[PDB]
RNA sequence: CCGGGCACUCUAACGGGACUGCCCGCGAAAGCGGGAGGAAGGAGGGGACGACGUCUGGUCAGCAUGGCCCUUACGGCCUGGGCGACACACGUGCUACAAUGCCCACUACAAAGCGAUGCCACCCGGCAACGGGGAGCUAAUCGCAAAAAGGUGGGCCCAGUUCGGAUUGGGGUCUGCAACCCGACCCCAUGAAGCCGGAAUCGCUAGUAAUCGCGGAUCAGCCAUGCCGCGGUGAAUACG
């Protein structure tokens, strides 16, 4: 991206609930290319999501997501000393993606066999905010807590 | 998997037909 | 009910010999239904560029055969003869069969 | 229950447990299953002794398995070696007896690395 | 290749089996093509000049 | 494996089907590895090649559907260093 | 009597017809839930209709060959999106800012020699 | 399938078609942003294409060729062997370590190529490889053909396992004069290492990367997981 500003990858909206949130949260949930296997998935999950607990399962996610969505982070950077950890501001765009990734890879690490099920849980532990995908989000922004010394390095 | 000879899958990847993918359609 | 086979390598000279046969019919004789092309079929060949060895780098070239097929319902003895001597072909291979 | 010497599968379901006997698998399972007229989906742990002892009777005597079957595998190899012959000194050296480039990864029948100096 | 050996290509009989292809313009065992009996240098040469009919090279 | 078949070498074939029938027995160079072995063969001492040499191998009835060439191997080994 | 649209993704392409009823679909011989049932994208297919407000006003008869399940649906929904802009076409309009009016030119990249996949390219050695 | 038509899909030749030519912004211009176009833009996406030259780069084993060199051999024919060796070390790969997964049954959707010295439907024998028979096609006209994933349905229940199929034993099929060394394939038994890999390290910016099958060249057969290609589904992410 030397000359550019390497504008963003633009998503089809939902066939289901409508919302683009799902479908670039859906192809997260993706291996090796299989979109069917994809949805089918989620879409069992916030099914899961309703006969446990009363909530509108949609509801759960933008409120999941937004719990483990990370206000600040620590980037490296190199200076007139050694290499750096800086403090400084997720970009909306960015707590975006990480709130994503950090859903799934912690919903994975769940012991539930099932792979629905392991989201299901997740987002609703995530959603109350005990969840392990925001013991991560937490952590991130406890290192630019520490790191607070540094943060006149940033740009 | 693609090499179990005794399988479906692992017929097809070889190439070959048998009692484990008999030919018919 | 008696239709002809048209192949060859260059459509330059194909094509031209497909439109003289159409007017040394229509005009020349009964009726004859329009040019159709077949499908051409490829032979490729993908080889090394180098007399040794650099496995990438390679070059390839292909024969294009092409094929056209004219139909002609009704013979005219004209042009059965017509078709027979007046044969200004090149590179081109003709075939007729009366089935 | 107990069949072929011991060799005792439990629980899990029948024609898989059936894996578990030597010299059986697969095919030779799911033929006795109904051969001995006899559900495969159902479970070892429950079933009538009637269709337990049906089941090693059949087997046991059918073909040979577990000691036997061994015993018979080892003299036939016993055979290939000592009669001078070419597979003989592929099993006598334990090297890959069929094919097989011995320059790179024989490693399964070779053993693991036993590294030297260049 | 030599010259024994590309002449012993064309006494073809005993066990055919043995017959194998080799370039009508090299003697060139490998790499020979079934269609032209030209080997792959010499195909690239001769449809190089024009002088294999309707040979073009390809682009897609 | 071939079964309608079993390929032997008609060359010794004649030698060895002699030996019996002659009445009489000794030892018979040949470069055929690529055949099968008895069964009037058994007894007879039949030397192989394995590019090399003749080597003499004797014979016996649990050699049978064995090709002449198992018993004269062609690589010379003893390990390494 | 009717109205027809042509569109197609992939070296798969779609013939549409549009016949005025319950909003019965119809492809290739077969009803558009069963040839279709299971794969979650299908309804993207028919988005044109939503948007422009008829639902059971047409029905749908629609022959499809080519390509794959996935893409062939694409391929409808242009067919659809230039079947509606047949009956008052002052439905471009509201079609185009949608996007429905564009055929995708996206496609199979082909290999390249040296290459693996047309780009994918072999693991650098060094050593 | 028939009549019928070729309108459509398509098949293949010929054109058309966007040139920053148009709208505001900027600007001195070239250009750049932005807008509406339009199927498409700012070189539309991909090929083919590779300057004077460099690496005393590669190739005397494709061929050519100056020079030196052997002349019952440094030439030539054959039978057999080796190129396939195995204490070990490295590069490129394939199959995996599983439950977004394995197995079984049913149900769908491609493209590009090849074949009347061949491709072989369909019927019978065989668990099967394969073998008998045997119709069509000089092939948009018959055949390779089943595409696979996917889809549905049921099974497995976290287990070195219905994971994974290396190794070995026995039984066979085929090509071929001939499968000991060295073939590919089928069945039965055997079921190993392996529970995401130290230091380190590779590829990829979109219809790409992942993942899934398919065809061809060479070719009797084949050690092809290779190579050259074809379509199927189809991400993520670029602050800088
Ligand atoms: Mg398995
Ligand atoms: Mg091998
Ligand atoms: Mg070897
Ligand atoms: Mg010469
Ligand atoms: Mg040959
Ligand atoms: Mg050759
Ligand atoms: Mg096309
Ligand atoms: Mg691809
Ligand atoms: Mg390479
Ligand atoms: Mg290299
Ligand atoms: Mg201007
Ligand atoms: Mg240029
Ligand atoms: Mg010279
Ligand atoms: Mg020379
Ligand atoms: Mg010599
Ligand atoms: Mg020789
Ligand atoms: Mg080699
Ligand atoms: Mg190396
Ligand atoms: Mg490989
Ligand atoms: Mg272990
Ligand atoms: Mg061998
Ligand atoms: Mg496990
Ligand atoms: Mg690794
Ligand atoms: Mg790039
Ligand atoms: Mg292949
Ligand atoms: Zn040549």
């Amino acid at each position: 991206a030397r000359r550019r500003r390497a504008e963003v990858r633009q998503l089809q909206p939902d066939l289901v609930y409508g919302d683009v949130l799902v479908t670039a949260f859906i192809n997260k949930i993706m291996r090796d290319g299989k979109k069917n296997l994809a949805a089918r998935i989620f879409y069992d999950a916030c099914k899961i999501i309703q006969e446990k607990t009363g909530q509108e399962p949609l509801k759960v996610f933008k409120q999941a997501v937004e719990n483990v969505k990370p206000r600040m982070e620590v980037r490296s950077r190199r200076v007139g000393g050694a290499n750096y950890q800086v403090p400084m501001e997720v970009s909306p765009r960015r707590q975006q993606s990480l709130a994503l990734r950090w859903l799934v890879q912690a919903a994975n690490q769940r012991p539930e066999r099932r792979a629905a099920v392991r989201i299901a849980h997740e987002l609703m532990d995530a959603a109350e905010g005990k969840g392990g995908a925001v013991k991560k989000k937490e952590d991130v922004e406890r290192m630019a807590e520490a790191n607070r010394a540094y943060a006149h390095y940033r740009w | 998997g693609k090499g179990d000879r005794r399988t479906r899958r692992g017929k097809i990847w070889r190439g070959t037909y048998g009692k484990y993918r008999p030919r018919k359609k | 009910k008696i239709r002809i086979k048209l192949r060859g390598f260059d459509h330059k000279t194909l094509d031209a010999s497909a439109q003289k046969i159409v007017e040394a019919a229509r005009r020349s004789g009964a009726q004859v239904s329009g040019p159709i092309p077949l499908p051409t079929r490829v032979r490729r060949f993908t080889v090394i560029r180098g007399p040794f060895k650099h496995k990438d780098s390679r070059e390839h070239f292909e024969l294009r055969t092409h094929n056209r097929l004219v139909d002609i319902i009704n013979p005219n003895r004209k042009t059965i003869e017509q078709l027979m001597t007046l044969d200004l072909p090149t590179g081109v291979e003709i075939e007729i069969k009366t089935v | 229950a107990r069949i072929a010497g011991v060799e005792i599968p439990r629980n899990k379901r029948v024609d898989v447990a059936l894996t578990y006997i030597y010299g059986i698998g697969k095919a030779r399972a799911k033929e006795a299953l109904e051969k001995t007229g006899i559900n495969p989906a159902t479970r070892v742990k429950d079933l009538t002794e009637a269709e337990v002892v049906r089941l090693r009777e059949y087997v046991e005597n059918t073909w040979k398995l577990e000691g036997e079957l061994r015993a018979e595998v080892a003299a036939n190899i016993k055979r290939l070696m000592d009669i001078g012959c070419y597979r003989g000194l592929r099993h006598r050296r334990g090297l890959p007896v069929r094919g097989q480039r011995t320059r790179t990864n024989a490693r399964t029948r070779k053993g693991p690395r036993k590294t030297v100096a260049a | 290749a030599r010259k024994a050996l590309i002449e012993k290509a064309k006494r073809t009989p005993k066990f055919k089996v043995r017959a194998y292809t080799r370039c009508v313009r090299c003697g060139r065992a490998r790499s020979v093509y079934r269609f032209f009996g030209l080997c792959r240098i010499c195909l690239r040469e001769l449809a190089h000049k024009g002088q294999l009919p309707g040979v073009r090279k390809a682009s897609w | 494996s071939l079964k309608k078949g079993v390929f032997v070498d008609d060359h010794l074939l004649e030698k060895v089907l002699e030996l019996n029938a002659k009445g009489e027995k000794r030892l018979i160079k040949t470069w055929s590895r690529r055949s099968t072995i008895v069964p009037e063969m058994v007894g007879h001492t039949i030397a192989v090649y394995n590019g090399k040499q003749h080597v003499p191998v004797y014979i016996t009835e649990n050699m049978v559907g064995h090709k002449l060439g198992e018993f004269a191997p062609t690589r010379t080994y003893r390990g390494h260093g | 009597e009717q109205y027809y649209g042509t569109g197609r993704r992939k070296e798969a392409v779609a013939r549409v017809f549009l016949r005025p009823g319950n909003g019965k679909v119809t492809v290739n011989g077969q009803d558009f839930n069963e040839y279709f049932q299971g794969l979650v994208r299908a309804v993207a297919a028919l988005e044109p209709l939503r948007a422009v407000d008829a639902l059971g006003h047409f029905d749908a008869y629609i022959t499809v060959r080519g390509g794959g399940k996935s893409g062939q649906i694409d391929a409808i929904k242009l067919g659809i999106a230039r079947a509606l802009v047949q009956y008052n076409p002052d439905y471009r309009a509201k079609l185009k800012p949608l996007g429905f009016l564009t055929r995708d030119a996206r496609v199979v990249e082909r290999k390249k020699y040296g290459k693996h996949k047309a780009r994918r390219a072999p693991q650098y050695s060094k050593r």
